[PDB]
RNA sequence: GCUUGAGUCUCGUAGAGGGGGGUAGAAUUCCAGGUGUAGCGGUGAAAUGCGUAGAGAUCUGGAGGAAUACCGGUGGCGAAGGCGGCCCCCUGGACGAAGACUGACGCUCAGGUGCGAAAGCGUGGGGAGCAAACAGGAUUAGAUACCCUGGUAGUCCACGCCGUAAACGAUGUCGACUUGGAGGUUGUGCCGGCGUGGCUUCCGGAGCUAACGCGUUAAGUCGACCGCCUGGGGAGUACGGCCGCAAGGUUAAAACUCAAAUGAAUUGACGGGGG
């Protein structure tokens, strides 16, 4: 199967799909008892990855590649957290998407 | 800009000689066959203010010579305006 | 950055300058600005 | 360091020239800087327009993701 | 005019090149232009795809034409199905040697 | 008359210079499906918002607009404004090398004319993303804000108008002259060097300057012509003219009032500046 980690500034969402991207499980930090600033932390993603891994129980994975998307804490202590539970970890892949230029972002925050 | 061959036809036509390039006359006939070509890029591209203003130096640079030609010698001045279909 | 693996990873992920890129364009910046930090760091490399 | 297309006296650099263009792209496929190749300035901004003529014609990927 | 010609055709056509090379080239030489350079790179693989396809079939032309028959090429090229992607490309010279594919 | 200023010709060179047309790849959004299941999103913390009518995530296909990562650089080009994927068409300027040619044809320029960021205006299109206004959620004593979720004009295109910006080098244009040092970029000559041009960045000498600084790209030493200033405020306002569809622009006072206002630098003190 493929690890596909969504790793934002403010959540982590670990789904683990087929070769052909059909989802089999999925878990995140903000449903696996933690809000705000407890959410946007490795340890969150780390305990996303493991929940994400039990959530897969049944299909019999072995092999994972690992597709990492964002900038966000949890990149790292996923990617461990699979291989920890057991996981062929057989590639790790940055999909981060990059505008060529592209859109306009949002303005910089006065704060 | 005008080519060789046109720009070579022109310096024979004008000049005394082949190699007549000086002449204000030669200067005169070169600047205006330029100004003329250009004629149908502007009719097309009315926004190319950038190219427009070369042209309107080669105007400029035209009106110069044929001020200074017109005092020096008016004989040759009011052939060759008549030869290139000036006003003045 | 496809790819001790993981240090790998780390590490390809540091030369593409995925997490600066990803970083830099978060929020807009206007062309005054990016001229303005250009121009401030090719004088501090400059000293 | 130093600039090969200066100790070769080439003219262009080719965008049909693979072999040597993929030694100026990353494995991200992205264009090398002029700093650390040491390629002068005119073969950079010649190399760079070669790079992108061939990843229009698909000699070279943008990317490493395709 | 000095032109450069790729253009890659559908790998499920690679019997028509030899026609449309010929028939491309009946177009430059009566205009009355030269073809410096002619080669056949055959089928290749692409970096990336193109339109789901992972080969193309590439054709590589040097030219010395007026610039009217090569607007009529581009626009063969635009309309035939099989000329997936081309490039026309001004030289300053002719290029007769050999190119670094073949 | 002359050829040294200024031009012309020949051959090349670099360039995001301009106008037009085409095209590529990445990404965002939306639409249609597949898998899948309880959250997603957001913040300092929240909430509004979105989600079991199946979101978010992931995969496939499609639509559409806008912008062109890396290259990229005190790098380049342009009178300034400005100009950045790739390809073609039309086109402007600059520079160099050899000679030839014209023979002061030059410099500056009130009025005049043209060009002129962004916003804005008119008509017709277009509209992904962003986002004045606006709405809701927060924050707060209040919060017509900053922060969050949305979001219309607008931002894009064609054509026309507007004519302003800290449109700045806060430095008008042209020419001559006057120690050095270190870089960049772009030609070219002779044998990795030794020459010869153009443009450009930093430091600094004399000199200049209130000082700060400027310093062969002068704010030095001179010449030509133009623009402009004459205490602070009232005021770049009023009235009149001209221009503009409008918004407004431009030209431009007076009464009254104050004894200052101002520049640079110095010592402190202070900072929700740094060490
Ligand atoms: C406004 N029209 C422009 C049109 O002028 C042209 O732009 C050229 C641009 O192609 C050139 O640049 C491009 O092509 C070069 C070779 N010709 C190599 C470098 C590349 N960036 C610039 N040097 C000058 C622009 N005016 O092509 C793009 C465009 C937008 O269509
Ligand atoms: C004032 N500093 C200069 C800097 O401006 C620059 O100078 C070059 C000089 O190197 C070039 O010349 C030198 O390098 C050439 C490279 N093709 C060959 C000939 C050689 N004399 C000149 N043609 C132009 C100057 N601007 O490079 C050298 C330098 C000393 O650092
Ligand atoms: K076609
Ligand atoms: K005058
Ligand atoms: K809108
Ligand atoms: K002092
Ligand atoms: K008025
Ligand atoms: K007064
Ligand atoms: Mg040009
Ligand atoms: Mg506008
Ligand atoms: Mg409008
Ligand atoms: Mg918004
Ligand atoms: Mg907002
Ligand atoms: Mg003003
Ligand atoms: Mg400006
Ligand atoms: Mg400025
Ligand atoms: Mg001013
Ligand atoms: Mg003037
Ligand atoms: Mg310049
Ligand atoms: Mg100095
Ligand atoms: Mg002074
Ligand atoms: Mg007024």
């Amino acid at each position: 199967g493929v690890a596909h980690i969504h790793a934002s500034f403010n959540n982590t969402i670990v789904t683990i799909t087929d070769r052909q991207g059909n989802a089999l499980g999925w878990a995140t930090a903000g449903g696996s008892g933690f809000r705000g600033s407890r959410k946007s932390t490795p340890f969150a993603a780390q305990v996303a990855a493991e929940r994400c891994a039990d959530a897969v129980k049944e299909y019999g994975i072995k092999n994972l590649e690992v597709m990492v998307k964002g900038p966000g804490p949890g990149r790292e202590s996923t990617i461990r957290a699979l291989n920890a539970a057991g996981f062929r970890i057989t590639n790790i892949t940055d999909v981060t998407p990059i505008p060529h230029x592209g859109c306009r972002p949002p303005k910089k925050r006065r704060v | 800009s005008l080519s060789t061959e046109a720009t070579a036809k022109i310096v024979s036509e004008f000049g005394r000689d082949a190699n007549d390039t000086g002449s204000t006359e030669v200067q005169v006939a070169l600047l205006t066959a330029q100004i003329n070509h250009l004629q149908g890029h502007f009719a097309e591209h009315k926004k190319d203010h950038h190219s427009r203003r070369g042209l309107l130096r080669m105007v400029s640079q035209r009106r110069k010579l044929l001020d200074y030609l017109k005092r020096k010698d008016v004989a040759r001045y009011t052939q060759l305006i008549e030869r290139l279909g000036l006003r003045r | 950055p496809v790819i001790v693996a993981l240090r790998r990873f780390k590490r390809s992920c540091e030369k593409a300058g995925v997490l600066a890129e990803v970083r830099r364009r978060e929020f807009y910046e206007k062309p005054t600005t990016e001229r303005k930090r250009a121009k401030a760091s090719a004088v501090k490399r400059h000293a | 360091k130093f600039c090969r297309f200066t100790a070769e006296g080439v003219q262009e650099i080719d965008y049909k020239d693979i072999a040597t263009l993929k030694n100026y792209i990353t494995e991200s496929g992205k264009i090398v800087p002029s700093r650390i190749t040491g390629t002068r300035a005119k073969y950079q901004r010649q190399l760079a327009r070669a790079i992108k003529r061939a990843r229009y014609l698909s000699l070279l990927p943008y990317t490493d993701r395709h | 005019r000095h032109y450069e010609i790729v253009f890659m055709v559908h790998p499920d056509q690679s019997e028509q090149v030899p026609g449309m090379i010929e028939r491309y080239t009946a177009a430059i030489t009566g205009a009355e232009g030269k073809i410096h350079r002619l080669e056949d790179w055959g089928r290749r693989q692409l970096a990336y795809p193109i339109n789901k396809l992972h080969k193309a079939h590439y054709v590589l032309m040097n030219v010395e034409a007026p610039q009217e028959v090569i607007d009529e090429l581009e626009t063969t090229f635009r309309f035939n199905d099989a000329v997936i992607r081309s490039m026309v490309m001004r030289t300053k010279h002719a290029v007769t040697e050999a190119s670094p594919m073949v």
